[PDB]
């Protein structure tokens, strides 16, 4: 398969900035018919991908002249003159020269804002859940920027990875922040074998991890 | 290894 | 206008098969081909194959030989894709895409979600999330709600019947061990709770379940 490598993975911009997304391939994309079948797609949240540019530099019908593409051989670039709010989404480069058709990993065009420390909140298992035999410890990391964040659970000081389910929100439409939820699920017995449960968040806004925790008793 | 994507599309 | 309407979401047991369709309109169905694309977690796109409407001849991705099968009934302007011996790796959204003679996929369908799970319609368990410690003065309190062990999607979560909207984060559901798990948070001033009532409202239409979980403080 022809490999599509996109740079960067995350492209934070302010409205009005110009944006450049690179797409490098493993081999030349010159079809035997002469055409260089490299295309760019845009997928907004909860929508289908949409064709912006085909064959390196051709704008699809309805695409504003704000968008332009260039390149040849194995290096290609998608450029936006002045990023608008409607331009935010994930941009995929794709080739249709060789079989199978391949896509890039995608480049998320996100909005830029001032840094925001996450509001971390940890919650013990509920009485309703403990009676049924389960024990979930929930940790919310809400309204932070940038989006990159790491969560580690610790039970009595030791790291715990099994039984963890994480969920992330997209960029909020009102404050341009991100949020995250993490739920460590144990058995009732295993929860009653330990006392200290800790949620550690690693984020740019703090030199050391943000730690919320509770002792069962 | 390399095969061009060239289907017979059309009427 | 070009329209590509795909079949609705599918719920399939592991090892079973499913056949999804894609009806086209707004153009001559015979002057174009139809392609299929897979999108999994992380939103990575994988091309499955291309089919001609007049002949049924297909160009396939060899990585899907044991998985996908493309057919077409041009009289109904409908293209089908069968997915067989389904596992958790097949849980994804599958897209329909038109392919003119330029060999460029231009128009895409709205997508068909396929979820692989051995579970039947299971109602959710709703657990309140109360802080373990008392809240400080003149501060923001974050309350939560955990919705576990249900199938299938969707569940809806609101707070105080929609009267609490700012500070609400309902997170995308996660499928694990054939069942879903979802969480929702809400942030209110400490002068509001627990002085006034804060209630989690959960609904699961597939099982006709609606529950109200009052968030009570711990003692």
């Amino acid at each position: 398969d022809v490999v599509m490598t996109q740079t960067p993975l995350s492209l934070p911009v302010s409205l009005g900035d110009q944006a450049s997304i690179s797409c490098r391939c493993s081999q030349s994309l010159v079809h035997r018919n002469g055409n260089t079948n490299l295309h760019w797609y845009l997928q907004k949240s909860g929508q289908s991908p949409k064709l912006l540019i085909y064959k390196v530099s051709n704008r699809f019908s309805g695409v504003p002249d704000r968008f332009s593409g260039s390149g040849s051989g194995t290096d290609f670039t998608l450029k936006i003159s002045r990023v608008e709010a409607e331009d935010l989404g994930v941009y995929f480069c794709s080739q249709s020269t060789y079989v199978p058709l391949t896509f890039g990993v995608g480049t998320k065009l996100e909005l830029k804002r001032a840094d925001a420390a996450p509001t971390v909140s940890i919650f013990p298992p509920s009485s309703e859940q403990l009676t049924s035999g389960g024990a979930s410890v929930v940790c919310f990391l809400n309204n932070f920027y940038p989006k990159d964040i790491n969560v580690k659970w610790k039970i009595d000081g030791s790291e715990r990875q099994n039984g963890v389910l994480n969920s992330w929100t997209d960029q909020d439409s009102k404050d341009s922040t991100y949020s995250m939820s993490s739920t460590l699920t144990l058995t009732k017995d295993e929860y009653e074998r330990h006392n200290s449960y800790t949620c550690e968040a690693t984020h740019k806004t703090s030199t050391s991890p943000i730690v919320k925790s509770f002792n069962r008793n | 290894k390399l095969v061009f994507f060239a289907p017979d599309v059309g009427s | 206008e070009v329209q590509l309407q795909q079949s609705g979401p599918e719920l399939v047991k592991p090892g079973a098969s499913v056949k999804i369709f894609c009806k086209a309109s707004g153009y001559t169905f015979t002057d174009y081909n139809m392609d299929w694309v897979k999108q999994s977690h992380g939103k990575r796109l994988e091309w499955i194959g291309d089919i001609n409407p007049n002949t049924g001849v297909t160009i396939d991705n060899p990585k899907f030989k044991g998985k996908a099968t493309l057919t077409v009934d041009e009289s109904s302007s409908t293209v089908y894709m069968e997915l067989r011996s389904l596992s958790s790796e097949d849980t994804a959204v599958y897209y329909c895409a038109r392919l003119p003679d330029n060999y460029v996929m231009d128009y895409w369908g709205q997508g068909t979600s396929v979820t692989v799970s051995a579970a039947k319609t299971t109602p959710p368990s709703v657990y309140p999330l109360a802080p373990g410690s008392a809240a400080q003065t003149n501060s923001m309190v974050t309350l939560g709600c955990l919705v576990k062990g249900y199938f299938p999607e969707p569940v809806t979560v609101t707070w105080n019947s929609g009267s609490l909207s700012s500070g609400v984060h309902t997170f995308p559901a996660v499928l694990q061990s054939d069942l879903y798990t979802l969480s929702s948070s809400v942030t209110v001033p400490s002068s509001t709770w627990p002085s006034q009532t804060v209630t989690c409202n959960v609904a699961h239409p597939a099982s006709s379940t609606k529950v109200d979980k009052k968030i009570v403080p711990r003692d």
